[PDB]
């Protein structure tokens, strides 16, 4: 399951949506667009924990972020936006304070986003998929989805 | 254009 959040220039979440049924179960019930960045990330993880989808027994989470580079002004400020974006999720992570849980962050450009749109899949998942192709391992979206993120990382 | 930026999270 993957969860996609939309934020504004003010680093404020405006729209929250789940791409998967499991994702909707955890994403649903979250009312706080103003502070969904850190709060939703930590609450969602707990929701998954309660549902049983995620187990504290060694769990890796991959988070991908993308900014609009179409604007020159945005590109320059992009470095500042990226640093703040990482910091906001960092706080959520600090909230969890779970040693067994390790986070990972990556950057996504418009090129990857366009590809994600074509495949109607989350850009974050696309990133992992890209690595799989490089490895040459026969990996598919459904198979990876059925497998845990931690399991995918460790091969 | 309305959405300035967006982020995605992959978790199983």
């Amino acid at each position: 399951p993957s969860v996609e959040f939309t934020i504004n220039s003010k680093h404020k979440v405006i729209v929250t949506s789940a791409i998967n049924q499991d994702a909707s179960e955890v994403l649903d019930g979250l009312e706080l667009k103003e502070k969904d960045l850190k709060s939703a990330l930590v609450m969602v993880l707990e929701k998954a924990e309660s549902l049983g989808y995620i187990s504290d027994d060694k769990n890796y989470v991959l988070v991908s972020m993308a900014l609009n580079d179409k604007n020159k002004k945005t590109r320059d400020k992009r470095e500042e936006k990226i640093d703040e974006l990482k910091e906001t999720i960092e706080q959520g992570i600090e909230a969890l304070d779970n040693d067994t849980i390790v986070h990972r962050t990556v950057t996504v450009d418009l090129e990857e986003r366009n590809k994600a749109l074509e495949n109607e899949l989350s850009m974050g998942r696309y990133y992992l998929y890209l690595e799989a192709k490089e490895k040459g391992m026969d990996i598919t979206i459904d198979e990876v989805k059925s497998s845990k993120i931690s399991d995918l990382i460790e091969k | 254009g309305s959405e300035y930026a967006y982020v995605s999270v992959d978790v199983n």
